[PDB]
């Protein structure tokens, strides 16, 4: 209730370019690494539409990684967030994209 | 012989004239056209031709067309024809399709699911009451409860009463709680679906709040419907651990099952018969008022009421005239309606193993002592003397 | 307001101005705006005389 | 056998005329509608089937590419040389025409793209990027835009057809009713009150409280006065199988509230994704959370949600993750709390109005003789008080079958009483 | 230890106490008749389990003083703790002002233990029901009091407690007359008998009956005597 | 182990033969069968082999739904399998627990497989019911009555409960001798001195003598297995049991 | 011990037959990872001097359909006619998996491979062929009707 | 927070009852049987060790017999450990009971102190139960030969003949059928080794599993003499009776 979402709101109107909503737990996806092909084309739209600032609503969607155990696991979520590491590594653009990042947790 | 003779009369003449007034009638049909009747049939099969490709409706778009789904992948927005309706089409309902162009074309497909014939039964019980031995009274509220209202719904609109849902039929081991459920399941010829509780939970993770919403879905067609739920206690105490969900995953199915029990729905009639063996292990919302209108409980058999237990079990036996019936009871004190079952059993497999038709006094003492043994009574009552 | 986030201010200003609504009035007056404070809280149960 | 043999061959006799008349009527020939409607209905799908209006496959738009103006001729483009501009006289014989204002990126549902071109039924503003487009089968050109999603037949079967329980039966004319109205029934009956103002309305009701004080009872009750749409989604059942299937469910019921006029979506029971998120070694609870994280970015966007108004129902609030419970998406929490002796007093009235009832009783006495009940245990002593007079072989109540029945209700199932373990969340 | 056992319920309870009161219900069953002139408390004892002893086995009646009986109904363990403080208190009223105890009193102290262990911490309350009967000295009413785990206390006419203590109160409303006593006090052992006879069953192998006469006459009766009128009653019914 | 053979004879075998006896006696239908003792005791052997003489179908349920792809859960299993059994009937439904495949899932439940067992009991009931008697019996196999769950060990559930010790010397001459019919010996061997040799405690263990013994045939190139091959395939296979046991190691890794 | 299930079956059927034994068929390799397991039928592959085939059990999954089951039938019918051969696949995880979820494609097509090769296994008995080698880093994955 | 870790060993349960008593009593039922008879001339103990090997001695052990006073030994079935306390206590008592009134104390009075003591723990102190069970053999003038069970409520009763530990119910049925009010401890002797060989677990009985003691007042001068029988005695007594 702090309006972390209402100044992210505030900034799409002032800056004029490209601005990408994003809401984490739509990125995931059941088909097996669809969600991955998410991340990569998003971000590599941001390139072509640059400068570009990345909008990101909740991240514990992409949760956290710290799972081990034999019985499940769940990772469908830490292979869609590791693709989203790679993308802010050197070999890609970030000096053109920047990403906000907006949580509670 | 007249008997035979005056309905033999009746149906001859009405039967046999409506049979003439047909043959004449499509014919009749015919005229205005040229052959109308005979003609509705030759292009039925030409509309359709063959072969007829099922798919599966996706979705119904109102204008009298569809999406159908061939599983073979192409989606195709078809149009609705004759011999079909559009609320005999529901979503999910599978389609009949025209070859050269796609067209609804019908279904007269029965549509029927090995799915709820595992929710159904097939079924002529060797329960009937009175092989209840004893506690007559209890009868005649369960009986007031689950089978009276389809004889008469007329008590209840006149009292002005809505007849009571629920029953929980709770107590101690060997009371006979499957016993009375098939009882009342033969006698009142609705559709009796039955499913244990234990079924409930599944191997995989969420697929707990749909395999529940089946359950009531079937008992929902074919109403009016019981839906007796065996030992629901089992999904509370084991936990399987074969379901990935873990204890977060029955709590939900839990929840689904609140809903389908009585919730918004406005189903039709059903009855629902609950056995379980401990009532405060069930979660309380589970069991609360106006859902589960009455509760019935059974404690153990009396010296009195053991007699009754034994007469209906030792009647199928063949018997001597040394058996004393009356020193089974007065030995055996404090066992369940389950062990004097047992016990005639027990009596009749010994003497089938000195290979005779006969059941002695001895056999049933020898039985009496066995069964006796295997019981290993309570830690309930170690407290006391 | 003593801990109330900025969604929950927002609250009180929606909240007043129903309170308004109920009374017949054309202006949201200041006894309605308070009142309305009282309300956006969960404790609306208020005196029982165990607080005198 | 004489006597009985005779007439027993007139009776197979008998069967096999019935017989006749049955094989007769289904090949010359059955009927579907009246049997006049079905023979005509067969000459309309003749008109139907000579038309290409079907077969239509359905595919889908993924990109709307200029056909004018982008040098999709590239007889002057090298790189970057071409003009952007013309392709009417880039290096055209004519001036006019050459190619389409629109071409448009089609996948089919088998897998395989193709670069259509523009419908004569449609232009260039009635496609939309992402909607579902009927193709020619037999030369793929977008005919007819089609409703997008293939998704609701899960979010399509929980739309209701109007229950009727009345607004009345909810016991008393508490405050708790009143409540519901000042953010369902008024704002959308008589907006013209709050645009004085220009007050925007409230959105979000909780009801909480323990099991059997009527929050189901108020749901049906504004199913059928309210007259707009009512999706009631029970919420056990957003969970799914595969992990991000189970937020398609509640992503996909959105998409559908949005784009129909005036909605009320009803999430009962969200004890079942709702759980507060933590982080546990074994797996996580991934699966509940990430339904509950699509719910909450879609409960205030980041745009503008239309006119949806959402009722959250739950018997535990404390299972409930905290980002839910701020106001703005819940702006309003609606206490439900077991009566007192009036309150009890009105319930009991209205469930015995419908009821054989003797002057002599007198509520009075047997609603003080119920203390700490649910609205849901004093139906049960109604039921059972009849139950009694059933039972007695009596027709008209008495208030001997009342003291009857508050006395086996009562204290028999308040070892079973939900009332206890319920209220310590509430 | 310090911690409560014992808590308020959002009901308007303590589950302790309602818990307690079923307690004295899987329990056995004792029963309480007073005659003009004596009480009789009269217990069921068990008899399922066999080889079990008679002389040296405690009986469910325990005299407090001469004067004072007291039955228990509910655990049988926990029965021992309530009685260890009687009787001490019952010797300190002789100490401290004199003259034995009257009934009243007692009943009003034991009232006070089980009241006391519904409200302290590091205790349960006991889940054991008291049926205290007696006589006042220099006087000849029959007193019969019945305490239970709340710490309330009723005189009582007549009154049952135990397994099926709804079913046998019954039956006293019918033929216990509040007006006229049973005339002598052989009636009054008919009537005790008459009521368990019903419940516990199976041979007067089973019946145990004290009857106190007043100036301190505790008699115990003896299988014989007990088997004699069960088997009057039978045959009279 | 003889004694069993004919105890189980009684109770399965005897009332799918002629039904014509139980309704003399009025003796209510036969129902479950618990059999029971360390591995390799030939429960299961003797429940194929009732299987055979009874001439009745032999559906081997794994506690797997992998097979089936026709049920392909254990949320239907239960009444699915009975429609297959009606069809195939008479069947004996042969349910193992295994309790080193499904490790985890006996732990709080006494049995993923008395999951299965108490699912399919309980339609059992009504099955004598549906067109007259019971075609199907149910056979259930278990290591250890304690793992076993207090609520399919009541009365009035089953009929019987047949124990399986390990052999005695005697039992052992006889176990080994079956072993033999199908191989090789040379004159002068006593089945009686390698019944001593063996401590064995499986019969499993026994036919494991007798396979090592013929793979020493091979390793020497005799023609025939000599009483020196049985002192070189007791002791390894003897080294390889006992090793396993108190080393605690399993086959799984 | 591997010499004796897999060498000596070939160069010596003879004995077998004589002694009355059955010949050991399909050899499972458990262990942990890091024993020297496929270095050990290295060591067979030189030394027999048979055919010897070479498969992963990622040589039969493949894009399309049902197009798993048919290599299966193609290994097979290969060894049967350059016998007596060995096949070796060398992690055959991926397989012999002990559960299915049993809706989705991936597993649907697995269940296909995993009765066909199991099938046909039962096909090449009583041939000179030495059956299927298999090893497996892994044990408590497998199904146990292979293990049977 | 301390009270979240608190069991709360000591409420009752909605049946009106104490989990940790049932629990307490659950567990004996593992524990070594025990079976004492009443003669009418004595008191025959004997009870069959839990625990049996061939390294273990066996030949001084006294883990299931103890002596509480000179007139008076108990055979234990359950939490040894447990139970060893409580006969410390015990002893310690008896010897107080004849120190103060120079009196032997009754057998009564002894075992319902021991009785309370178990009873404390189930009504407060926040504390696990002491899992004991004990039968009392004990003589007194008054009542003659006594014979007495607790358990882990902290309640006694009289019996003539009782067996606890593993397979009560087993043992108990078969006492019944044998006994009679008129046998002395020679026919007391055949019947503790006869249903103990009934409830066995082992192939066969043997002596070193098996402790046993008697009470005797035919012993000279008409005074009681504990006697527990050594283990070579014991074999003796088991080759008269041709169990062996
Ligand atoms: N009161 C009774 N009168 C007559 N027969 C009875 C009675 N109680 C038990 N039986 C007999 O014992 C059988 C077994 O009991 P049943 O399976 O009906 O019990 P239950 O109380 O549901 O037990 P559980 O929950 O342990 O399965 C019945 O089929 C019936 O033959
Ligand atoms: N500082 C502020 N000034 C103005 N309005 C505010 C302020 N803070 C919040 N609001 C209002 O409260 C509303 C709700 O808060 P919002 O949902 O934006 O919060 P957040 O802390 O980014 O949340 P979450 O992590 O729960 O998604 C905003 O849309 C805005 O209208
Ligand atoms: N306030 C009331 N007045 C009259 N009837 C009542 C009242 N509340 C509940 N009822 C009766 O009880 C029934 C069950 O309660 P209902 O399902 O409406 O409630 P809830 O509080 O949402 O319960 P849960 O979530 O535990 O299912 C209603 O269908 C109605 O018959
Ligand atoms: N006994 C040995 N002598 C020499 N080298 C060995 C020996 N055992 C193993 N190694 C070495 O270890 C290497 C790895 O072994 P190999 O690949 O055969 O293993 P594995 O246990 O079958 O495991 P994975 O499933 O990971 O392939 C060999 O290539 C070899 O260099
Ligand atoms: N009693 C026996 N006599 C002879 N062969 C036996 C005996 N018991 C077991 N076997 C052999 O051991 C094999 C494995 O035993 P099996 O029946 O699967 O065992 P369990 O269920 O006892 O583990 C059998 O198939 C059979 O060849
Ligand atoms: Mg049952
Ligand atoms: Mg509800
Ligand atoms: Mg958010
Ligand atoms: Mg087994
Ligand atoms: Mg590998």
């Amino acid at each position: 209730g702090t309006g972390k979402t209402l100044l992210a709101r505030a900034c799409a109107a002032q800056t004029n370019a490209t601005f990408l909503k994003l809401a984490a737990p739509q990125l995931v996806q059941m088909y097996i690494g669809e969600g991955a092909k998410l991340v990569r084309d998003a971000f590599a739209l941001a390139k072509e539409k640059a400068p570009t600032i990345i909008f990101i609503d909740e991240l514990d969607a992409i949760g956290t990684k710290r799972f081990d155990s034999e019985k499940s696991g769940d990772r469908e979520v830490q292979r869609t967030m590791l693709e989203l590491l790679n993308q802010l590594d050197g070999f890609s653009s970030d000096d053109r994209v920047k990403v906000l990042a907006a949580t509670n947790r | 012989t007249r008997c035979k003779l005056k309905l033999l009369r009746m149906e001859r003449i009405k039967d046999h004239l409506l049979l003439e007034e047909e043959f004449v009638s499509n014919s009749e049909i015919l005229k205005p056209f040229e052959k109308k009747q005979e003609e509705e049939k030759k292009q039925l099969e030409e509309i359709r031709g063959n072969p007829l490709s099922i798919g599966t409706l996706e979705e119904i778009i109102d204008d009298d067309h569809a999406i159908v789904t061939s599983p073979t992948m192409p989606d195709y927005y078809v149009s609705i024809l004759s011999f079909v309706d559009k609320e005999l089409l529901e979503p999910g309902c599978s389609v009949l399709l025209h070859h050269k162009t796609m067209s609804i074309v019908g279904v007269l497909q029965d549509d029927a699911d090995p799915m709820v014939s595992v929710m159904k039964m097939d079924k002529s019980p060797t329960e009937s009451y009175s092989d209840i031995g004893g506690l007559e009274s209890q009868i005649q509220e369960i009986k007031e409860s689950v089978e009276l209202p389809l004889t008469h719904p007329e008590l209840y609109e006149e009292m002005g009463i809505k007849p009571p849902k629920g029953v929980i039929l709770y107590g101690a081991p060997g009371t006979g709680k499957t016993l009375l459920a098939k009882a009342v399941a033969n006698q009142t010829s609705a559709t009796f679906l039955r499913i244990v509780g234990s079924e409930l939970i599944q191997k995989y993770l969420g697929d707990g709040p749909r395999l529940c919403r089946q359950i009531f879905k079937v008992a929902g067609e074919n109403a009016p419907s019981i839906v007796f739920i065996d030992e629901i206690d089992a999904i509370g105490t084991k936990r399987y651990d074969s379901n990935s969900g873990g204890e977060r995953e029955i709590q939900r199915t839990m929840l689904e099952l609140l809903n389908q029990l009585d919730g918004f729905d406005d189903r039709g009639d059903v009855k629902v018969i609950m056995a379980t063996n401990k009532i405060e292990t069930l979660d309380p919302a589970l069991i609360r008022p106006g859902r589960i209108d009455r509760k019935i409980l059974f404690e153990n058999p009396d010296l009195s009421t053991k007699k009754k237990i034994l007469g209906i079990h030792t009647s199928k036996m063949n018997l001597s005239e040394d058996v004393n019936l009356e020193t089974l009871v007065t030995t055996k004190d404090d066992l369940s309606g389950a062990d004097i079952q047992a016990m005639c059993t027990e009596a009749g497999l010994l003497a089938l193993r000195e290979r005779r038709m006969q059941v002695t006094a001895e056999d049933f003492k020898q039985a009496k002592e066995r069964v006796m043994k295997n019981k290993v009574e309570e830690n309930l009552e170690g407290l006391y003397l | 307001t003593d801990e109330f986030n900025g969604a929950q201010l927002k609250a009180v200003t929606v909240e007043a101005g129903m309170i308004a609504l109920r009374n017949g009035q054309s202006s949201v007056k200041h006894e309605d705006f308070v009142e309305g404070i009282s309300e956006v809280q969960a404790r609306k149960s208020k005196s029982v005389s165990f607080y005198a | 056998a004489a006597p009985y043999a005779a007439k027993l061959k007139q009776t197979e006799n008998d069967l096999k005329d019935i017989e006749a008349r049955i094989k007769e009527k289904a090949g010359v020939k059955e009927s579907d509608t009246g049997l006049a409607p079905s023979h005509l209905w067969d000459i309309m799908g003749d008109r139907q089937r000579l038309g290409e209006e079907h077969p239509l496959q359905v595919a889908r738009c993924t990109k709307i590419i200029k056909g004018n103006g982008e040098s999709d001729e590239t007889t002057t483009d090298n790189n970057n040389s071409g003009n952007s501009n013309s392709n009417s006289n880039q290096q055209s014989t004519d001036a006019d025409e050459d190619d389409e204002d629109a071409k448009y990126v089609i996948n089919l549902k088998q897998i395989a793209k193709f670069v259509v071109g523009l419908g004569e039924r449609v232009s260039p503003t009635d496609i939309e990027e992402g909607m579902r487009v009927g193709v020619d089968r037999s030369k793929y050109n977008i005919e007819l835009p089609l409703p997008p999603r293939i998704d609701p037949s899960v979010t399509m079967m929980t739309v209701e057809e109007k229950p009727d329980v009345t607004y009345s039966d909810v016991g008393g004319c508490k405050d708790q009713i009143e409540k519901l109205r000042e953010v369902v029934e008024l704002p959308l009956l008589s907006p013209e009150r709050f645009a004085t103002l220009g007050i925007d309305p409230p959105k979000g009701i909780l009801l909480y409280g323990p099991p059997g004080t009527g929050k189901t009872l108020c749901a049906r009750a504004v199913a059928n006065r309210t007259d707009a749409t009512f999706i009631r989604v029970i919420g056990s059942e957003l969970v799914q199988k595969y992990v991000g299937e189970g937020a398609r469910m509640v992503r996909e019921l959105f998409e559908m509230a949005r784009t129909k006029k005036a909605c009320i979506i009803f999430f009962d029971e969200i004890d079942a994704v709702g759980g507060a998120r933590f982080d546990d070694g074994a797996g996580g609870d991934n699966e509940v959370q990430r339904t509950m994280l699509e719910l909450i970015t879609q409960l205030d966007g980041f745009d503008p949600r239309g006119n949806i108004k959402v009722m959250f129902a739950t018997n535990r609030p404390n299972t409930l993750d905290p980002a839910l419970l701020r106001p703005g998406r819940i702006d309003r929490k609606v206490e439900f709390s077991l009566p007192d002796l009036e309150g009890r007093a009105n319930i009991f009235r209205i469930h015995s109005k419908s009821m054989s009832v003797e002057r002599g009783i007198r509520w009075e006495l047997i609603s003080r003789l119920c203390p700490n009940s649910t609205g849901a245990e004093l139906r049960s002593v109604c039921t059972e008080a009849g139950m009694f007079a059933i039972r007695a072989r009596r027709k008209v109540a008495t208030e001997k079958d009342f003291l009857k029945a508050v006395d086996k209700v009562i204290s028999g199932y308040k070892k079973f009483s939900s009332t206890s373990r319920y209220m310590q969340y509430n | 230890y310090d911690r409560a056992l014992s808590i308020f319920s959002p009901d308007g309870h303590i589950f302790q106490v309602e818990y307690a009161l079923e307690a004295v219900k899987r329990g056995t069953c004792a029963v309480g008749v007073k005659g003009k002139n004596c009480v009789v408390l009269g217990c069921e004892r068990r008899s399922t389990l066999k080889l079990q002893d008679t002389r040296i086995t405690p009986s469910k009646v325990s005299k407090i003083d001469s004067h004072v009986v007291l039955s228990f109904s509910g655990l049988n363990a926990d029965s021992r703790i309530l009685i260890e403080k009687a009787r001490v208190e019952a010797q300190s009223h002789r100490l401290t002002l004199e003259d034995p105890v009257t009934v009243e009193y007692l009943t009003r102290y034991v009232a006070g233990v089980q009241q006391r262990y519904t409200q302290s911490g590091g205790v349960r309350p006991f889940g054991v029901s008291t049926l205290i009967a007696g006589f006042d000295p220099r006087d000849d009413e029959p007193k019969l009091y019945q305490t239970e785990p709340s710490g309330i206390y009723s005189s009582w006419s007549a009154q049952t407690i135990g397994r099926n203590s709804k079913t046998v109160r019954e039956f006293l409303e019918k033929n216990y007359d509040r007006k006229e006593p049973p005339a002598t006090v052989e009636e009054c052992v008919k009537l005790t008998v008459r009521s368990l006879l019903e419940v516990v069953q199976t041979g007067a192998k089973n019946i145990e009956i004290t009857v106190v006469k007043p100036d301190s006459d505790i008699v115990a009766l003896s299988s014989e005597e007990i088997n004699q009128y069960v088997t009057q009653i039978e045959q009279e019914k | 182990l003889t004694k069993q053979i004919k105890e189980i004879k009684e109770v399965i075998e005897l009332p799918v033969k002629h039904p014509e006896l139980f309704e003399s006696l009025g003796i209510a239908q036969p129902k479950g069968v618990i059999l029971y003792g360390p591995p390799g005791t030939g429960k299961t052997l003797l429940a194929r082999a009732v299987a055979h003489h009874t001439d009745c179908k032999f559906i081997r349920v794994s506690g797997a739904e992998l097979v089936q792809k026709y049920i392909g859960e254990g949320s239907r299993m239960v009444r699915e399998l009975f429609v297959m059994a009606r069809e195939h009937a008479p069947s004996i439904i042969f349910m193992d627990e295994i309790d080193s495949i499904g490790s985890t899932r006996v732990e709080g439940s006494g049995g993923g497989d008395s999951e299965v067992q108490r699912t399919m009991l309980e339609l059992l009931n009504q099955l004598d019911g549906f067109e007259t008697s019971k075609n199907i019996k149910i056979i259930m196999a278990t290591n250890r009555l304690d793992i076993l769950d207090p609520a399919l060990l009541r009365p009035g559930r089953i009929d019987r409960k047949i124990e399986f010790p390990p052999p005695s010397v005697a039992a052992r001459a006889e176990i080994l001798r079956i072993h033999s019919r199908k191989m090789n010996l040379t004159r002068g061997i006593n089945l009686r001195k390698v019944a001593e040799k063996m401590n064995g405690c499986s019969g499993a263990d026994v036919k494991g003598v007798c396979t090592e013994a013929g793979m020493y045939a091979l390793r020497e190139r005799r023609i025939h297995v000599t009483q020196e091959d049985f002192e070189l395939a007791v002791g390894k296979v003897m080294n390889k049991n006992q090793e396993t046991a108190i080393s605690v190691a399993k086959l799984f890794k | 011990e591997i010499r004796e299930a897999v060498e000596l079956p070939l160069v010596q059927a003879d004995l077998y037959e004589q002694i009355g034994i059955d010949p050991p068929r399909g050899v499972l390799l458990y262990g942990p990872p890091g024993t020297g397991k496929t270095m050990l039928v290295k060591a067979v592959a030189n030394s027999t001097k048979a055919a010897f085939i070479r498969v992963n059990g990622s040589e039969f999954v493949h894009k399309y359909l049902g197009e798993g089951p048919r290599m299966v039938r193609d290994v097979f019918r290969l060894a049967r006619e350059n016998a007596p051969s060995i096949i070796f696949i060398d992690e055959v995880d991926s397989i012999a998996t002990k559960r299915f979820d049993a809706q989705t494609g991936s597993d649907r097509e697995v269940q296909r491979i995993l009765i066909e090769l199991l099938t046909q296994m039962d096909g090449f008995d009583q041939s000179t062929n030495v059956k299927v080698i298999m090893a497996t880093n892994r044990a408590d994955t497998l199904d146990p009707a292979l293990l049977r | 927070g301390s009270r979240r870790y608190d069991s709360r060993t000591t409420i009752f349960s909605p049946e009106g009852r104490l989990y940790q008593v049932e629990y307490a009593l659950e567990s004996i039922s593992h524990a070594g049987t025990a079976i004492g008879i009443m003669a009418s001339d004595g008191i025959v103990l004997a009870a069959e060790r839990k625990v049996t090997s061939t390294l273990l001695e066996q030949d001084t052990s006294t883990e299931k017999l103890y002596k509480l006073n000179d007139k008076i030994a108990v055979a234990v079935a359950g939490l040894t450990a447990d139970a060893e306390i409580l006969i410390n206590t015990a002893r310690i008592h008896a010897q107080n009971y004849l120190k103060t009134y120079n009196e032997d104390i009754p057998v009564e009075i002894l075992v319902r102190r021991l009785s309370d003591i178990k009873q404390g723990y189930t009504q407060h102190g926040g504390l696990r139960p002491f899992g004991v069970s004990f039968i009392y053999a004990g003589y007194d003038d008054r009542y003659g030969y006594q014979l007495y069970t607790s358990n882990p409520s902290g309640n006694y009763t009289g019996w003539k003949a009782i067996s606890v530990g593993a397979n009560t119910s087993a043992a108990q049925t078969l006492l019944q059928m044998d006994y009679k009010d008129d046998m002395k401890v020679d026919d007391a002797i055949e019947l503790a080794l006869k249903t103990l060989s009934k409830t066995t677990d082992s192939s066969a009985l043997t002596y070193d599993r098996l402790e046993f003691a008697t009470i005797r007042k035919g012993a000279n001068d008409g005074e009681v003499y504990q006697k527990i029988f050594k283990p070579q005695e014991i074999k003796d007594i088991l080759v008269k009776t041709g169990i062996t």
